[PDB]
């Protein structure tokens, strides 16, 4: 079964349950109550992000039962992220314990320092979904 | 999830944020209107979409004289033992057998499942 | 594409003598119904429900270009089946294809440009609940549907 | 008292014929359509086309207020009748059939 | 006279309704055309059988179809329908009586004829579309006399089930006795047989 | 004022009227005669929490029609005439809308199949003929 | 089809019209439809049953007649209308 998890073809769109993008104009007072309880854990000590923040974000909640199935812990998902959109967004997800597997993304502090703010985020939403590969 | 349309023209509205106060206005186009946008979040979709199959039940549906009947499951709002139980039968779902229930007594469009 | 999976899918119209296919919202405003508002009352029933609501984004945006009757109904002249030689008669020729050529049961007369609102969101009410899998899909195999 | 069983019978009349014509002016109810800022409104026959054959332009409160544009229904009422009930001084209703139906949309 | 009745009854017009109305009602087609919507779908379909059985003011190939999950009201009266006759049940009881039976084995000297059934009610017209809405009975005396309910909601009864045979399939004898394929060898065959 | 002005003043005293939808064999007993004044009686009766509304054919007109009123809160409704001297008025708002349906509900039909039989005089058909033309 | 369909076509088919001024309007009003009938080579009808014309390779067939109203209008003033019955 590890050999035909490492075989079979899967992608964001198959371990994703849903996906919405807030505004969200400061992280510190998140509109999402559940995500503030965490996401203040980030954004007390935040690293390579506290120069600036795209006002748009990103919340992508996974399912528990498609990441178990293919073995895709929170981690993994988040580097290959990084790594396909180099620094153009910052992922800031949550822990395992939480019954909500969540994924908040913003794009990069530099860019924010052409295309839209807002319409941006569908193109990266939706190829994320399809294109991407984990 | 909510649509709002222009009070000027009757235009969709489509969302921008305001980098002077830093808040989302559903502004119009074609029509140099504004909104303040109250609930936040402008775009949601569910991939799973467990949606609820009670919703897309109609109560009418008590009269189909082709769905079986059954006299084992009462409804619980009137007690009424007759009820029509039926499969889902709609695409997306990739799990169709469970059974709804819809109450047999008119008025009462009460629908459940087991 | 970065757009093209943002907005979605959309909904066009495969209109008799015009080679090609035209956006749904721009036959509604040919048709007459400006607002999206009024074109939305003529496709979605129940403003309540907001999944069928999303479906039809794409094709709003895709028609937001055209927003008056008269430069729909030029838009489609412009690609009948016979170009128009002046802008006045690709209306003209327009407003005779919607009129006659494009669902000629529900009317041919004149005044018959609401029926045929009402039964083109009828139809788009059918592709959506298609699209959503609230409907099965026609069997064409079945012959009440066979003469 | 006696608003609890009141009842109220009218007589009917149906004059032979009336010096102007009835018509039915519907409005969606979406648009939210207020006669309170109605000070001035302009109905006539439009000139797109270019009399009795053509639709009916509405322009209301001159050019800074709403226009709404009137298509007479195609659909006849072979087999239906539609009259309005008005109240008047001698006290009995007054059918006068609706010699056209118009539903009115406004333009941004 | 089916749009003239329907304006008669409450069915508003397309034109005289705002589309917030559309939600509820039931829309109703005539050919094929969104003629309107109506607010009591069931007891119209119930008058409109009514007068199709009564052939007052529909005739016995109008096919009315009431699809109730998707609330729509569909009546065809158009050419090339493929119907068939089928006897109406009630309360689990056919309509058709020993009166109705011995008018008919006095067909003759008496004027009584398959017509004075259709118009008595006993027996109705049925096309694919509103078959798909009908509860067959194969026969009255085994599916719908008191036994185990498996269905107790029957609309219609079969006249016959070989009916559902052509003109060449209806000379084998026993031929659901062969297998199929030999029936349609024998149906290929009576027409080059002599006689 | 000018002779595009249409006179609201129906609507600045909000006078109510009623629309009521009628019956072509109605419509034409009263189309008959036309010019008498008169045509029948709406009579209303009211309960402590019902409301019936009635209307009773003349008798010189016939030689019982219950009402059933409609919400009007789905669409609003005005009545405007033009007057022979070019001078749009309106009359008043929609305040209900109501229904007449025929009391006879067999018999009645026999008065539909006659007026079918009326309508379908004008149609015409292919008539056989005897006796070639010559 | 021979009592709704043929009858309802010549119906429906538009008026010709006609002008090059008098004008001409020709209108179809009437479908008239006798017994299938053969002509002798001396051009007397008769009646043809079919199993004459199985017999004589002749096509079972009816005349068909229309009655054809011509008005025509001169510009004079005065319009003249002559109807053709079953031509
Ligand atoms: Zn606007
Ligand atoms: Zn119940």
């Amino acid at each position: 079964k590890d050999i035909l998890c490492r075989l079979e073809h899967t992608t964001l769109r198959k371990v994703t349950a849903n996906t919405a993008i807030y505004y969200d104009p400061n992280p510190q007072s998140t509109v999402v109550a559940e995500d503030q309880e965490w996401v203040n854990v980030y954004y007390e000590m935040p690293d390579f992000d506290v120069a600036r923040i795209s006002p748009w974000l990103l919340r992508v909640e996974l399912d528990r039962k498609h990441m178990t199935d293919r073995k895709l812990t929170m981690e993994q998902i988040a580097e290959k992220i990084n790594a396909g959109f180099g620094d153009d967004l910052n992922c800031i997800f949550n822990d395992d314990n939480a019954e909500k597997l969540v994924l908040r993304i913003r794009i990069m502090n530099s860019d924010e320092n052409k295309m839209d703010d807002d319409v941006f985020l569908r193109c990266i939403e939706s190829n994320m979904l399809t294109d991407m590969t984990l | 999830v909510g649509i709002r349309f222009c009070q000027e023209c009757n235009n969709m509205l489509y969302p921008k944020e305001d980098k002077e106060n830093r808040i989302l206005l559903y502004a119009c186009r074609n029509c140099d209107y504004q909104q303040e946008a109250d609930n936040s979040c402008i775009y949601v979709n569910k991939i799973t979409h467990e949606v609820d199959e009670l919703t897309q039940i109609i109560a009418d549906v008590s009269q189909d004289p082709t769905l079986p009947r059954t006299e084992d499951h009462p409804c619980q709002k009137c007690g009424h033992k007759e009820a029509v139980f039926f499969q889902s039968h709609s695409a997306r779902a990739e799990d169709a057998m469970r059974l709804y229930y819809v109450c047999t007594a008119p008025h009462c469009g009460h629908r459940w499942t087991e | 594409g970065a757009k093209k999976s943002a907005i979605g899918q959309r909904i066009v119209a495969t209109l008799p003598y015009i080679k090609q296919e035209v956006p749904i919202i721009i036959v509604f405003r040919a048709l007459g119904f400006v607002s999206d508002r009024d074109i939305l009352e003529h496709i979605i029933y129940d403003f309540e429900d907001p999944e069928m609501m999303e479906m039809v984004k794409p094709s709003l945006d895709e028609a937001f270009v055209i927003q008056e009757q008269n430069v729909a109904l030029n838009f489609i002249g412009s690609r009948g089946a016979k170009p128009g030689v002046t802008k006045e008669k690709r209306i003209k020729y327009a407003k005779e294809v919607l009129q006659k050529e494009m669902l000629p049961h529900v009317g041919v007369s004149d005044f018959c440009e609401t029926k045929k609102a009402y039964f083109l969101g009828y139809m788009v009410h059918r592709l959506l609940l298609a699209a959503l899998g609230r409907r099965e899909l026609d069997d064409r195999d079945h012959y009440g549907n066979k003469r | 008292g006696p608003s609890s069983q009141n009842v109220t019978e009218y007589v009917v009349r149906v004059p032979k014929n009336t010096t102007k014509k009835y018509n039915i002016m519907a409005f969606n109810a979406a648009d939210k359509v207020n006669f309170a800022t109605w000070n001035q409104a302009r109905l006539e026959r439009d000139l797109s086309n270019k009399p009795e054959d053509q639709p009916w332009l509405l322009r209301v409160n001159g050019k800074s207020g709403r226009k709404f544009k009137g298509i007479k229904k195609g659909g006849v009422t072979e087999n239906t009748s539609y009259y309005i009930f008005t109240q008047c001084p001698d006290g009995a209703f007054e059918a006068f059939p609706v010699h056209n139906w118009y539903n009115f949309t406004p333009l941004a | 006279p089916i749009l003239e009745f329907l304006e008669e009854w409450s069915m508003e017009n397309l034109e005289e309704i705002s589309p917030a109305a559309i939600a509820d009602a039931t829309k109703i087609f005539v050919n094929g055309c969104w003629v309107g919507i109506h607010k009591d779908p069931e007891q119209l379909m119930n008058t409109l059988r009514k007068l199709r059985r009564q052939m007052d003011i529909i005739v016995s190939e109008v096919s009315m179809i009431r699809d109730i999950r998707e609330r729509e009201i569909r009546i065809y009266t158009d050419a090339g329908r493929i119907c068939r006759p089928l006897l109406i049940v009630e309360k689990q009881k056919l309509l058709l009586k020993k009166r109705h039976i011995d008018q008919l084995k006095e067909r003759e000297y008496n004027n009584y004829s398959w017509q004075d059934l259709v118009a008595s009610g006993v027996v109705e017209y049925i096309d694919t579309l509103e078959e798909e809405t009908v509860m067959l009975a194969m026969t009255p005396d085994d599916l719908q006399e008191k036994e185990v309910a498996y269905c107790s909601t029957y609309t219609h009864c079969e006249i016959h089930p070989s009916m559902i045979l052509g003109v060449c399939a209806s000379i084998i004898p026993f031929p659901d006795h062969n297998q199929s394929p030999r029936n349609t060898y024998q149906s290929a065959m009576g027409k080059q047989a002599m006689g | 004022a000018e002779r595009g002005e249409l006179d609201l003043t129906g609507a600045k005293q909000n006078t109510g009227v009623w629309l009521v939808k009628v019956p072509k064999y109605l419509s034409q007993q009263w189309a008959k005669a036309s010019g008498r004044g008169e045509v029948g009686k709406l009579r209303i009766a009211k309960t402590q929490g019902r409301t019936e509304v009635s209307f009773t054919l003349n008798e010189d007109l016939a030689n019982e029609h219950p009402f059933v009123l409609q919400s009007v809160g789905g669409q609003t409704l005005t009545v405007f005439t033009e007057s022979s001297s070019d001078k749009l008025s309106l009359e008043g708002i929609v305040v209900q809308r109501a229904e007449c349906r025929p009391a006879a509900s067999e018999n009645y039909m026999r008065l539909k199949r006659l007026q079918i039989e009326e309508s379908s005089k004008p149609v015409r058909l292919s008539q056989q003929l005897d006796k070639v033309v010559t | 089809f021979i009592q709704m369909s043929v009858q309802r076509i010549v119906e429906d088919a538009p008026p010709i019209d006609l002008q090059a001024p008098p004008r001409y309007l020709l209108k179809f009003e009437q479908i008239y439809l006798s017994k299938p009938t053969h002509w002798e080579r001396d051009g007397a009808p008769s009646p043809m049953m079919p199993n004459e014309a199985r017999l004589r390779n002749l096509t079972y067939s009816a005349p068909l007649y229309v009655d054809i109203t011509k008005t025509v209008i001169k510009e004079g003033e005065e319009q003249l209308q002559t109807q053709h019955q079953k031509t």
